[PDB]
């Protein structure tokens, strides 16, 4: 198994996205986190499962939710989550 | 034209993410902070 890591920017995205939603729906915020974590955890076993990004060369794109995308890369020693972004908005 | 602004914003966002001096964080720890955040959010209700 290859260790799954998170960039601080990715953690900050996580915090930003779930903060805005929670101001109106805490459970909708948790369900989104349970989905994002469920996409990133199995990367230890399938590091190259998702296609490489054409927007950001060198990264790979997970469409975890119709509105949210996880961008990650495989290094020499780990898989790093780079950013978690809104698929249609420049957010966060 | 809205796709060009999105891609430029996203490339600049990743470029900032990759310039960050702080080291990457185990999934372990992000699960802990997410748990810390949801708990503080519920105590605020």
């Amino acid at each position: 198994h290859l260790p799954v890591l998170w960039l601080e920017s990715a953690d900050t995205d996580l915090d930003d996205i779930t903060s805005y939603i929670a101001r109106f729906d805490i459970d909708a915020a948790e369900r989104l986190w349970q989905r994002l974590r469920g996409c990133v955890l199995p990367l230890s076993e399938h590091p190259y499962l998702y296609p490489p990004s054409d927007r950001v060369p060198g990264l790979r794109e997970i469409v975890a939710h119709p509105n949210y995308i996880i961008l990650y890369r495989v290094t020499t020693s780990s898989v790093e989550v780079v950013n978690v972004i809104h698929a249609r908005r420049q957010f966060p | 034209e809205q796709e060009n602004s999105y891609n430029e914003w996203l490339r600049a966002k990743v470029a900032t993410s990759l310039a960050d001096p702080r080291p990457a964080i185990p999934h372990d720890e992000v699960e802990r902070r997410m748990a810390e955040r949801f708990a503080k959010m519920r105590k605020e209700r």
